[PDB]
């Protein structure tokens, strides 16, 4: 934890706003705009109450009896609250789809931010690491849950300068009941997870490391760029996955980044998860200590590159 | 354009009934030909881009089939872009839901006889040069002894059904041979994958495993994990060692799941292997 006093402030200001609604129904919401496709998430207006929320829509046709079990497991998510976790408002079933309405983060995802910026500078990525490390510690220590799906598209930002985790794995029944999962072109799964052996939060640490390299260099780093491509700065899915399992992990270029930053990602991307750093080791790494004591006006950088 | 009046089966009327499931290949309705039939409704955006020509070819090929272990293909009418495929209706339970029922009692004899029937049906199809793409336990029906194969050759059609990221289920991956999983890539359609006679005998192995274990080999993982495990061949190596069943049983399971496709036996060979068993 190491809760600050101000974090209590903004926590409580959210938790005062919690009770400002009691029940939810489809017609409470008006589509404001489309955010992205994955499920699909929309910016929505709540009408019973002036709050503007993000409503993500996951289409599923499955029977009512299983649904009440998923939802009651999902109600536990109202319990987790952190300055590093997007606030949650409620869950319901409606018209062939569970809607999850949560805090709207006006900067979007780090993928769309990266698209706008081109590259993310080293100093911003330090503050992101601390927030992710503390979020994962919180989830481990208070609720005994690993995230399982850490990636840039699920790291959200706002103009206040908060950094929050989303889309983590709260419901064991929901994972098993989803028969039909979706694969895309980028994979952030750790090697040990891909081979189907025992895994823990260590696989999330790999995902954080790989996510950081992408954002630091501006490109998904598998396969590695060639010599002349790093200066300037058509593959099947199985070819990518086998690269992750058998080839050496990606690393940062040695010219343009500090040794603390290079060593940090290296410790995150050790393929053997027993040798990969754990949260306790990461919390004490030189890279985190430097970033933690640095004075960077994060709001100003975000507002100016995204054009407010 | 081909209509219902060109078919072996005398056609007069056909009434749609209640649907019984949707998939990426249209909607299937319980129908009534004086006998109940299965009607698969499709739409083809392929505005005469050899799709219909190919459809006319494949459908006429189905017309020359009849076997006690394969569904009776009856008719296929196309009033483009709306098409329909009429099949004989199989009563009873799918082999999927049958093997996973607690009250069901399968033994080394019941398991052998069931597999023989499936091999006999799959043998007929291969003899006719018809590759049964999409063979799985969900597409096999059992009714107090009678065993039927369903939905053969359906993947050869290029009808409309979606984005850039690939759309895969887990129940399907367990039947897919490594040659297919490796070629999978976004923007690629099912028609482009290397289904073959070998790909069918591989899927028969996953069926044979289901007949023993009453479940599929790979505990539900993220699809990405299931991809590498299968495409590398390591996944089937682990599950083969992880639990023993019998040298005779494991012989044919190791045979069908052979990584090098040419090392996979034919179905006629599999008939003999199932004989020399307990
Ligand atoms: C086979 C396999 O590995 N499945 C798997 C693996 C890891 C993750 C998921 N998973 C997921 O991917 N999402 C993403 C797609 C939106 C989820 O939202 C999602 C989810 N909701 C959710 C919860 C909290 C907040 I704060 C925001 C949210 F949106 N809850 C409650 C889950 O329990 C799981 C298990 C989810 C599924
Ligand atoms: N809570 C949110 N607030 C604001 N924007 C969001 C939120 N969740 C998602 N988005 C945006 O919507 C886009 C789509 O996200 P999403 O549907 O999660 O796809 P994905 O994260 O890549 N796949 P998955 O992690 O399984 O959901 C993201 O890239 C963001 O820009
Ligand atoms: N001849 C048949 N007799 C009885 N039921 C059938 C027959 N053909 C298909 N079905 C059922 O129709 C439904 C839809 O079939 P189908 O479209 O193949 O979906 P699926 O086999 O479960 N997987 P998919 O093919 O990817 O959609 C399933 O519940 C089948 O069991
Ligand atoms: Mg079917």
């Amino acid at each position: 934890l190491e809760l600050d006093e101000q974090q209590r402030k903004r926590l409580e200001a959210f938790l005062t706003q919690k009770q400002k609604v009691g029940e939810l129904k489809d017609d409470d919401f008006e589509k404001i705009s489309e955010l992205g496709a994955g499920g699909v998430v929309f910016k929505v207006s709540h009408k019973p109450s002036g709050l503007v929320m993000a409503r993500k829509l996951i289409h599923l046709e499955i029977k009512p009896a299983i649904r009440n079990q998923i939802i009651r497991e999902l109600q536990v998510l109202h319990e987790c609250n952190s300055p590093y976790i997007v606030g949650f408002y409620g869950a319901f079933y409606s018209d062939g789809e569970i809607s999850i309405c949560m805090e709207h983060m006006d900067g979007g995802s780090l993928d769309q931010v990266l698209k706008k910026a081109g590259r993310i500078p080293e100093q911003i990525l330090g503050k992101v690491s601390i927030a992710v490390i503390k979020g994962l510690t919180y989830l481990r220590e208070k609720h005994k849950i690993m995230h399982r799906d850490v990636k840039p598209s699920n790291i959200l930002v706002n103009s206040r300068g908060e950094i929050k985790l989303c889309d983590f794995g709260v419901s064991g029944q929901l994972i098993d009941s989803m028969a039909n999962s979706f694969v895309g072109t980028r994979s952030y799964m750790s090697p040990e997870r891909l081979q189907g052996t025992h895994y823990s939060v260590q696989s999330d640490i790999w995902s954080m490391g790989l996510s950081l390299v992408e954002m630091a260099v501006g490109r998904y780093p598998i396969p590695p760029p060639d010599a002349k491509e790093l200066e300037l700065m058509p593959m099947a899915i199985f070819e990518l996955l086998d690269y992750i399992v058998n080839e050496p992990p990606p690393k940062l270029p040695s010219a343009v980044f500090s040794l603390e930053f290079q060593d940090f990602v290296n410790k995150c991307l050790i393929k053997n998860p027993a040798e990969r750093a754990d949260l306790k080791q990461l919390m004490v790494h030189a890279f985190i200590k430097r970033s933690d004591a640095e004075e960077v006006d994060f709001a100003g950088w975000l507002c100016s590159t995204i054009g407010l | 354009s081909v209509y219902l009046q060109e078919w072996d089966i005398p056609f007069e009327q056909v009434e749609l009934g209640e649907p019984i499931g949707q998939g990426r290949w249209g909607r299937v309705h319980r129908g009534r030909w004086h006998g109940e039939v299965a009607i698969r409704l499709l739409e083809m955006d392929g505005h005469n881009q050899d799709h219909l020509k190919l459809f006319k070819k494949e459908v006429m090929n189905y017309r020359q089939t009849r076997h006690e272990n394969v569904v009776l293909f009856m008719g296929a009418c196309m009033n483009p872009p709306h098409l329909a495929i009429i099949t004989s209706f199989c009563k009873g339970r799918t082999l999927h839901s049958f093997v996973r029922d607690p009250k069901t009692s399968l033994d080394i004899n019941k398991t052998r006889q069931i597999a023989q029937e499936i091999i006999k049906g799959m043998g007929y199809l291969h003899a006719k040069g018809i590759v049964h793409k999409d063979l799985k336990s969900k597409n096999v029906f059992y009714d107090n002894g009678k065993v039927v194969i369903t939905d053969f050759g359906l993947f050869g059609i290029s009808g409309v059904v979606r984005e850039n990221q690939l759309k895969l289920s887990h129940d399907w991956l367990c039947y897919l041979a490594p040659e297919i999983v490796r070629e999978m890539t976004p923007g690629k359609d099912e028609d482009q994958l290397p289904f073959s006679k070998a790909a069918d005998v591989y899927a028969f192995g996953t069926v044979w495993y289901e007949l023993q274990a009453r479940d599929w080999p790979l505990k539900n993982q993220a699809a990405e994990a299931s991809i590498w495990q299968i495409g590398s061949g390591e996944g089937m190596k682990r599950v083969l060692t992880s639990v023993s069943l019998g040298k005779e049983v494991s012989e044919i399971l190791s045979a069908c799941w052979a990584f090098d496709l040419q090392e996979r036996p034919s179905f006629s060979l599999l008939m003999d292997m199932l004989e020399k068993l307990p």
